[PDB]
Order: structure tokens, then sequence, then C-alpha cells
RNA sequence: GGGGGGAACCUGGGGAACUGAAACAUCUCAGUACCCAGAGGAGAGGAAAGAGAAAUCGACUCCCUGAGUAGCGGCGAGCGA
RNA sequence: UGGUGUUGGCUCUUGGUCGCGCCUGCGUAGGAUAGGUGGGAGCCUGUGAACCCCCGCCUCCGGGUGGGGGGGAGGCGCCGGUGAAAUACCACCCUGGCGCGGCUGGGGGCCUAACCCUCGGAUGGGGGGACAGCGCUUGGCGGGCAGUUUGACUGGGGCGGU
RNA sequence: GGGCCUGACUGCGAGGCCUGCAAGCCGAGCAGGGGCGAAAGCCGGGCCUAGUGAACCGGUGGUCCCGUGUGGAAGGGCCAU
RNA sequence: CGCGGGGUGGAGCAGCCUGGUAGCUCGUCGGGCUCAUAACCCGAAGGUCGUCGGUUCAAAUCCGGCCCCCGCAACCA
RNA sequence: GCCCGGAUAGCUCAGGGUAGAGCAGGGGAUUGAAAAUCCCCGUGUCCUUGGUUCGAUUCCGAGUCCGGGCACCA
């Protein structure tokens, strides 16, 4: 854990629940990397991977999307986390979060069903920057 | 096994019920009773000694009402004992209750 | 029936209800069942697949 | 060993000639063709033979072709 | 001041079984019969930490009615506000 | 027989299981110890880079990995090859360890003052001792005892058979 | 024997067979939405008659009918199993 | 007689829940070791599964008849 | 029904890469009657069915049989 990391983990505080609004704030002071990162958005999503049933595919984006229309995917791997692009080093916050809303909102649109409350642990990071907590 | 003397507990009569099966809450057939018969059901007497005025006086007592027993000491620490009997300063003490 | 020869029941695959019960034997016919058949709630023909009765 | 046997199935015709029937009347229970289908008459998923129409019975020797119930309606 | 007695009636503490269920165990008989304590010319109960849908009634007790209703029930026999 | 009440004063010693630290994950191919997806074309290094003393931790049987010293400009990754899958770096996680702290346990030891026993002597001495006894509650054994069930047909009933 | 298929239908059922009860059987034809056929038509499983089990209690999926003052909920009803 | 079990190379036993396959030990026979016999070692033969019938494409196997063997039962008088 | 074992070669058994251990039975070295011993065999429905995998004896859904304990049976 090198000396530029650091600087970004001065600037998350480990213990807080971040916003939707919150997160196209932080993330891009994160991305202090040598060129324009990809903000990546994870989840530990509610369900068995093994149970056949329950399980994540689907196809998503919009509005804004993918920037390399913009359709996105997101499977879960065989331990029931998904995560997905897109979001880059700016694009500005408030152009980002209405990204980082509408892909939430689908996951949340299938919900296998399976057991309890889907988006248990929500995540969001840059490409080679720290992560931050978000609330769905 | 008996009755306290500061409460009034005495032994009482319960049913034991037995019952065999699956609650229907659990999703069960129901419960079935296999067998009702008769039992008493006593206080928790026990023995608390005290010295009142220099004199030892045991109380039977439920053990829920333990507590009332220093109490009635606490109370009595303001009425003429010495030199009573132990078994009047008792009669005395059981007044305050 | 039997261990062999089982108890099942059809689910119209549109509004997932079960309109039919009906047997199979799942070692001649090992993989679920899907017919078509008329759905009462959808009022139109479905391909219901197999449920466990 | 033996002692047993089945109930008695009360087979047989239930209708004969000149008789006026209901429609849908009964008019044979049989096992296999005894009686065949004629005029007016239709068969169950197990021969049973009965009036399609009201009307007068009346049966029929076709020889080698069979015996036939018909149903002439009035 | 108490003790002991009193036909039945009364309240409290205890508390069956035959029987019914056409067997029987839950259930029934029945909180009955009986034992015990206590009270009296009666006893109990009694001035809402109530009822329960009427924005309602108004301590208790007793009769009629509500009603064999609502329900309870090896949802059986029955039991029963 | 577990919990708990009566039921108190000290004390040693352990083991589980949750939470953040850290590592760990190896068929054969492959540079070789590749956990799973997703981001990813850059990433570390003057806050000391390639190697190969010391340890600690592990290891599949090649090595991996953390802390410490030595040093004195370099390492990676992309590319590309084999690959079912690709290597840096980052994120969310899965498996299983490891310390630190939750919590929850079992195996002790002493003490005296409730309880218990005992001493021609008793507000006391002595002995046991928070056990035992006793209350509520849990499961177990339990013809010692209690209530009952133990079918019908039948060339009598039983046995047989139905 | 082959092609195409799922009528091994859903909502009904004149009429009868059988019959102590209860059960058990056959059923033309009407509607919905289908299959096969040029069509007539046939198809509510199998050439037929064995391959089975009333209630009660409870499970599951529906339904959204009841919901102990009201809105919910608990729990139940109804349909399917 | 009733109930249960059984009959398979020469002997004593598997196999048959379970259809398509007959196996183990000893014995027998041919060969070796030994002076010779046994023990031991190598190799081989021998069963149509009590018998008749049925079911089946196929019967040791499943079903029935008949024969025989073993165990149990036959009580209130 | 709930939990824990079991079902992998002819016997008895070890275990996301896969099929190995001791014996059974075959070989060959020991130079020998024998055992013992070393190198070498390899026979594997990994209890079914579906599913996730590059790959399933292994993991997941549904089943079957056997043992221990518990519970339930209109
Ligand atoms: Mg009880
Ligand atoms: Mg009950
Ligand atoms: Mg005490
Ligand atoms: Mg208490
Ligand atoms: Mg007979
Ligand atoms: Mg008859
Ligand atoms: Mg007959
Ligand atoms: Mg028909
Ligand atoms: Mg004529
Ligand atoms: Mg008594
Ligand atoms: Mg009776
Ligand atoms: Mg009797
Ligand atoms: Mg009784
Ligand atoms: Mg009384
Ligand atoms: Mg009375
Ligand atoms: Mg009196
Ligand atoms: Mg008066
Ligand atoms: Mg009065
Ligand atoms: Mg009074
Ligand atoms: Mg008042
Ligand atoms: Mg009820
Ligand atoms: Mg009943
Ligand atoms: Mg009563
Ligand atoms: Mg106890
Ligand atoms: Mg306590
Ligand atoms: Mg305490
Ligand atoms: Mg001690
Ligand atoms: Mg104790
Ligand atoms: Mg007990
Ligand atoms: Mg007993
Ligand atoms: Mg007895
Ligand atoms: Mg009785
Ligand atoms: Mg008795
Ligand atoms: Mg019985
Ligand atoms: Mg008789
Ligand atoms: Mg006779
Ligand atoms: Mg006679
Ligand atoms: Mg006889
Ligand atoms: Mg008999
Ligand atoms: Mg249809
Ligand atoms: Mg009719
Ligand atoms: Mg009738
Ligand atoms: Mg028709
Ligand atoms: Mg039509
Ligand atoms: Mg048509
Ligand atoms: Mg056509
Ligand atoms: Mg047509
Ligand atoms: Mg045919
Ligand atoms: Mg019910
Ligand atoms: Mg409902
Ligand atoms: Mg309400
Ligand atoms: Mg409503
Ligand atoms: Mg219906
Ligand atoms: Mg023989
Ligand atoms: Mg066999
Ligand atoms: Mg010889
Ligand atoms: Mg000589
Ligand atoms: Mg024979
Ligand atoms: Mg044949
Ligand atoms: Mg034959
Ligand atoms: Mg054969
Ligand atoms: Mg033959
Ligand atoms: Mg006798
Ligand atoms: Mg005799
Ligand atoms: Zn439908």
């Amino acid at each position: 854990h090198g000396k530029r990391y650091r600087a970004l983990l001065e600037k998350v505080d480990p213990n807080k629940i971040y916003t939707i609004d919150e997160a196209a704030h932080l993330v891009k002071e994160l991305a202090t990397a040598k060129f324009d990162e990809t903000v990546e958005v994870h989840a530990k999503l509610g369900i068995d991977p093994r149970r056949s049933d329950q399980n994540v595919r689907g196809t998503v984006s919009l509005p804004h999307g993918l920037g390399k229309a913009g359709r996105i995917e997101f499977r879960n791997d065989k331990t029931g986390a998904i995560h997905a692009p897109v979001g880059k080093a700016s694009f500005p916050p408030e152009k980002l979060a209405d990204n980082i809303r509408a892909f939430i909102r689908a996951l949340e649109a299938h919900k296998p069903g399976a057991k309890g409350t889907f988006l248990r642990s929500v995540y969001v990071t840059t490409t080679m920057g720290p992560s931050v907590r978000i609330n769905p | 096994s008996k009755v306290c003397e500061i409460s009034g507990k005495r032994p009482i009569v319960a049913n034991s019920i037995q019952r065999r099966g699956k609650a229907k809450r659990e999703g069960g057939v129901g419960k079935k009773t296999t067998g009702i018969s008769k039992r008493r059901q006593y206080p928790n007497l026990q023995k608390v000694r005290v010295r009142v005025a220099g004199q030892e006086i045991t109380f039977r007592v439920a053990a829920s009402h333990i507590p009332k027993v220093y109490e009635l000491v606490e109370r009595a620490k303001g009425l003429k004992l010495e030199g009573l009997s132990p078994k009047e300063i008792k009669k005395e003490l059981l007044k305050l209750l | 029936a039997s261990e062999v020869r089982i108890k099942l029941l059809l689910e119209c695959t549109e509004c997932k209800r079960r309109n039919y019960a009906t047997e199979k034997n799942k070692r001649n016919t090992p993989n679920k069942l899907e017919l078509r058949k008329y759905c009462p709630w959808c009022r139109k023909h479905t391909v219901h697949r197999e449920v466990k009765i | 060993r033996n002692g047993r046997d089945s109930q008695a199935k009360r087979l047989g015709v239930k209708r004969y000639e000149g008789q006026v029937v209901r429609a849908g009347n009964i008019l044979v229970r049989q096992r296999g063709t005894r009686f065949k289908p004629g005029k007016n008459v239709g068969m169950g998923r197990d021969f049973t033979l009965f009036a399609l129409v009201d009307g007068v019975v009346e049966f029929q020797d076709r020889g080698r072709l069979g015996r036939y119930v018909h149903v002439r309606p009035l």
C-alpha cells in the first residue's frame, strides 16, 4: 500500500454511510490515478449463488452510460457479489449520481423470491481507489 | 412446604399436563393431551434468622418476601423491645406488617 | 404412483399458478414436464412447467 | 386359497324394442361391441350404448356386420 | 373474647368413581358425591383499574328474555356463555 | 439430570462463536502456488525498487507471506504465449487460519458467614459448606403403582386361514 | 408405422345406468381457448371391466371473502393440491 | 394334517432380495517333489440346478402341481 | 421429517482435477518347502436424478437404501 493510495485513504472515513448524492461528490477525489478512471459500483447480494433458481443476470443501463447507447451487464459470481461499471473520473457530480442511482434500481428489479433484503452490503469505488459505502 | 409467615403464600394445586405432537403453529397436526394429573405447587419457603433486641428470631418465609423481614426489623427499631421473649418480639414485629 | 412414478403439478409459466395435477415416471422422464395447457386465469393456452406437488 | 369373487356388474341391454326413450337414456351395458351403435345411438368410452335423440328403440341383426341398436324419432 | 351444637340453605379449602363417549386414554360424569373449615338467620356478592361499540351503559344480587344463540369440542359424545 | 431461587467472599485455568488486522486459495498447460467475479492501462519505488542472511506464519511439496536488517535504480503489468480462465493494480466478496476485543461456555482451588451436622455448656466452639437439603422449571429412567386396550368371520372356541 | 401435437382441457351438463345410504358409471350438446384434418368431423387420456380409501386434523400454492371499536395484522374461509 | 424352511458337480455349503453369469472348501483324475506314501505344488474333469407344468425373447432364480427332507404345532374337555 | 454416520475394486478403506492404500488374484527378483520381503499389474455401476462448473466421488435442488439418536404419523 504505497504513498498514493494512502492520500485517498485520508479522504474516506471508514465508519460512515454515504449517499447516492454523496458518492458523486467524493468519487472525483479518489481518482488520483494517471488516467480517466472508471467508477465501479458493487453490492453483496442477499441470495444463495448455489441455488439454481435465485440468480442475477439482466441488462441495464442508461441514462449516460459506458462512454468508452451504453448498455451494461451484471451477473453475480459464485459468491453472491454483483458489481459493475460505469461512472468515470468526471463525469461531473449530479450527473453520475443519476447514473449510479438507476443501476441500483435494476437488480432491485431481479430479486428471485430469495431471502431477505437484496442489497445487503453495497459499495462504490474507483479503479485504483478506495471504497465508499453509500445508501441504496 | 407450608405457608409463608409474611405473605400468606400457601401450597396450591395445579394440573400437570403431558402433551405429544407438533404445535399447529409449527405446521403440526395439533397437540394431544396424553395425561392430566393433580400436583401441588409450593412456596419457596426458607429460614431467615434475625437478631432483634439481642434475641434470635426465625421467620419461615417465602424467598420473594425475604426483604420484607429485615424491613419489619427496620420499623421495629423504634418500639419498646427488651425484654420480651422471642415469641412476643415475633408477635410485635408481625404487627408492623 | 410410487418412488419412480410421482405426482406433480403444472404451473402456467406466465402467471405462476398451478392449474393441473398429474403424474410421470422420473426415470423414464427425468426432465420437468413442459406442456401447453389452457390457463383459466390467463384465459388462453400457456406453457406450464413441472412443479413439485 | 379360493373364496374370492367380484361384484356383479349388472350388464345387459336396458331398453328393448318399442320402448320410448328420452335422449341420453342408456340402452346397453356391455363389454366390447356385443351390440354396435346404430341410427341415433352413440357409444361411450366403455362401449355403453345410449340414445342420441328422443325416439323408439329398435333392434337390428345384420349378420356378420353385428347386431345394432337404433333409435327412431317420433 | 374464643372453644361446642344446629334439619336444610351458604361461602371457602380439598375433591372421586361407576357412568356417557355403544371399547377407551383427552373429553364426560363434575367442581357433582363426599371430607374439612367458617358464617348467619341467611350466606355469597357489591359501588368499575367494569362492560364493549351503542361517541353507549352505569355497584351488587335474583327471576324472565337474549339462547341451546355466539362459540367450545378425540369439532366425537357432548359442553355451553 | 441441566437452569434458576435460597446463594456469599477471593482465585487459577482453559475452549467455542461472532465482529474489524493480517495472510491463506497450487490438477495438467503455462515463466508459476492462478480462490470468484467486476473495474483496469497503467501500477509501485527518494516514505528505498530487483535479489536473497534473519526471523514469524504457513506449504500442495515447487514455494508463498508478514515484521526486521542488508543495501543504493530499479522492479512489475499491458504486449504475448499456453490456457476452460491471466497475471500489475483496485473493489466487493467466498474458503480456512492468525492475533485483539464482544459474548457464551467446563475444569478447578481456597475462604466462612447463609443452609446442614454436632459439642452436660448454645448471641458461642467444633465439622461439612455455598455443595447438600428445600422451592419452581427441564429432559430421562421408571409394572414399584394406576387406568385400560388386547377385532370379526368360524358347522363350539382356540390353532389355522380369511 | 409415421407426421403434427398436449382435449391426460377450463366453465357446464339434457338425460339415464346402478342403488338402502353414501358411493360408483355413462353421457349428447352449449361457451372459452386449443390440437389434428381439405373437409365431414374427432379429441374432457389409455379396447373395456382391477390398479383403491368417507369424514376429521393439518401442510403447500392461489384467491383477497371474513378480519372481535377503526386501519392493518394474527388467524380463518373459498379454489387447487 | 396346519405353519415355516429346504432339495444345485461325489460330500458339505454360496448363488435365487434380485431372470440373462453356477461359485467356495474337500474329494476325484492327470503331472511334479520323495527311495516310497502322505502333506505340499501345478493342471483338468465333473452341475442343465428334485421332477412335471406355466410365465417370459430368456428360468437355479418368478408362479403352480407332484415327490422327498427338516423344524414347529395339534389345545378345553 | 431433524441431526450425524454410511453406499467408492473381488475384501476391507483412504479422498472440485483423480481415481490411489493394505489385502484377493496375476506376473518377476530373490533360488527357496513355507511365510516374510522388493519392483510390477489393475478390476473400480464413486447409490440414483437434475443443476452449477473447463471439469462433480466432492457443491447445490429432488429422490432411494442401511445404522445411531430425536421427533411426528390425519
Ligand atoms: Mg406440566
Ligand atoms: Mg385437542
Ligand atoms: Mg437464610
Ligand atoms: Mg423471588
Ligand atoms: Mg386357504
Ligand atoms: Mg359378489
Ligand atoms: Mg361378478
Ligand atoms: Mg369419453
Ligand atoms: Mg325388428
Ligand atoms: Mg384421591
Ligand atoms: Mg363407556
Ligand atoms: Mg370396557
Ligand atoms: Mg377416563
Ligand atoms: Mg367446593
Ligand atoms: Mg356447587
Ligand atoms: Mg360451626
Ligand atoms: Mg333477607
Ligand atoms: Mg346479607
Ligand atoms: Mg365481603
Ligand atoms: Mg371506590
Ligand atoms: Mg378449528
Ligand atoms: Mg372425531
Ligand atoms: Mg364443564
Ligand atoms: Mg430438578
Ligand atoms: Mg432469584
Ligand atoms: Mg441472585
Ligand atoms: Mg475447602
Ligand atoms: Mg445448593
Ligand atoms: Mg420427569
Ligand atoms: Mg409400561
Ligand atoms: Mg397392570
Ligand atoms: Mg373407567
Ligand atoms: Mg384397569
Ligand atoms: Mg384398535
Ligand atoms: Mg367370536
Ligand atoms: Mg358353517
Ligand atoms: Mg358341528
Ligand atoms: Mg375351530
Ligand atoms: Mg387366530
Ligand atoms: Mg386446453
Ligand atoms: Mg340425472
Ligand atoms: Mg344413486
Ligand atoms: Mg363431446
Ligand atoms: Mg370451440
Ligand atoms: Mg376445433
Ligand atoms: Mg386444415
Ligand atoms: Mg374445426
Ligand atoms: Mg391404442
Ligand atoms: Mg383443515
Ligand atoms: Mg388464505
Ligand atoms: Mg381490526
Ligand atoms: Mg375491509
Ligand atoms: Mg375449479
Ligand atoms: Mg448336495
Ligand atoms: Mg441377480
Ligand atoms: Mg494325485
Ligand atoms: Mg527298495
Ligand atoms: Mg417345483
Ligand atoms: Mg414367451
Ligand atoms: Mg421354461
Ligand atoms: Mg440361467
Ligand atoms: Mg421350465
Ligand atoms: Mg385352558
Ligand atoms: Mg382337552
Ligand atoms: Zn396463467
